[PDB]
């Protein structure tokens, strides 16, 4: 079988700063959408 | 990159199983062509008769299926069919059953959207069962619909039009390719077939691991258009077709991270869509408007209309 990865959440730790601050906007930037999913912590925001 | 790499693997993977069965294919007798058929015919026909009403049906043709594929036997047309022993058979019926599943998405799903789900969480218990079957799967919708990778076929010099239309998955004839109506309508249906998948699960069984391809590629897909500029009528049509089908599904798993991402496309990734595409081909693009309108002043996503109930599962 081929690699897949099937992470719901991504974990704030092993996650890029710059993954990390577009979540952390009220607004996000165009073109620089985080392709990983969001962390558990910021779905609250 | 990541993800053109991680889909020539799953290409390259299932041009491998075009080989391992070689010979089952390619034969002039009389029995090497009628295990062909029947196999063909016995792996296709429950899937056609997914467009169902009740859950009591459509665990019929779940177990009909997981019968077939796992070595137990199944009633087909006149004789009941069989697979052990048959090791070219095996992998031979993972690649059709894992076609007729895109086909349905290409033939009965671009006419009718509500027919996504039911064919949905069948393809989802067999691709949770047997994960080589859903590899093929993403196999044949990713070349069949490459903007389900997502990834935008370029203009290719040094190879024949034809090739290319090939490319864009345009269904060609011998002699000349599909009009554009004919061929965004399969395309829909394809990637709401797909939306449909990443967010629904087999109830029955008793799984204890993951979803097998879970609704984090549905975040991505979304991710990994709007960060490319759009096609004139494709990405509009598509990208509608998408959030109507798995909208909801993501607003919940993603909370705020998903109303940001759609606070994105009605102040930056409509502009960008209004420069390329021509008044005559706004059809599209109106739609995705009215359909977020509606969606970001409700603070809610209508749930998918067709979407499986309560009183389903119970017929
Ligand atoms: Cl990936």
């Amino acid at each position: 079988i081929i690699a897949t990865d099937n992470v719901l959440f991504t974990p704030r730790d092993k996650l890029t700063v710059e993954e990390l601050e577009q979540f952390q906007s009220k607004k996000f930037t165009l073109g620089k959408i985080p392709l990983k999913p969001p962390p558990l912590e910021l779905l609250n925001v | 990159d990541i993800t053109m790499q991680w889909y020539q693997q799953l290409q390259d993977a299932s041009m491998q199983c075009v080989l391992t069965f070689e010979g089952l294919t390619n034969s002039k007798d009389s029995q090497a062509k009628k295990i062909k058929m029947d196999l063909q015919k016995a792996a296709t026909i429950p899937v056609s008769q997914i467009s169902t009403i009740a859950g009591s049906k459509l665990k019929e043709i779940f177990d009909k299926i997981h019968s077939l594929l796992s070595g137990k036997p199944v009633q087909s047309g006149g004789r009941s069919v069989s697979v052990t022993l048959n090791p070219q058979g095996l992998d031979f019926v993972q690649y059709k059953l894992a076609e007729k599943f895109v086909k349905q998405g290409e033939e009965e799903v671009a006419s009718h959207h509500e027919a996504a789900f039911p064919i949905a969480v069948v393809a989802s218990g067999i691709w949770e069962l047997h994960p080589r079957v859903g590899d093929l799967i993403l196999a044949h919708l990713h070349k069949k619909c490459p903007y389900s990778v997502p990834f935008y076929p370029t203009f290719k010099e040094g190879m024949a039009l034809e090739d290319y239309q090939r490319m864009l998955g345009y269904q060609v004839k011998d002699s000349k390719v599909e009009q554009q109506d004919n061929f965004l309508k399969r395309m829909s249906g394809m990637i709401r077939l797909y939306a449909a998948i990443i967010q629904l699960r087999w109830p029955y069984g008793n799984r204890q691991e993951i979803h097998p391809h879970g609704l984090n590629h549905g975040w991505r897909w979304l991710a990994q258009i709007l960060n490319m500029e759009p096609l004139s009528d494709v990405t509009a049509t598509l990208l509608f077709d998408f959030l109507e089908v798995c909208g909801n599904a993501l607003m919940k798993q993603y909370q705020v991270q998903f109303w940001k991402m759609l606070i994105l496309i009605k102040e930056d990734y409509f502009p960008r869509i209004e420069a390329i595409t021509s008044s005559g081909q706004m059809g599209s693009f109106i739609r995705l408007k009215q359909f977020l309108e509606k969606c970001l002043q409700h603070k809610d996503i209508p749930v998918p209309k067709g979407f499986l109930t309560s009183s389903f599962w119970r017929s």
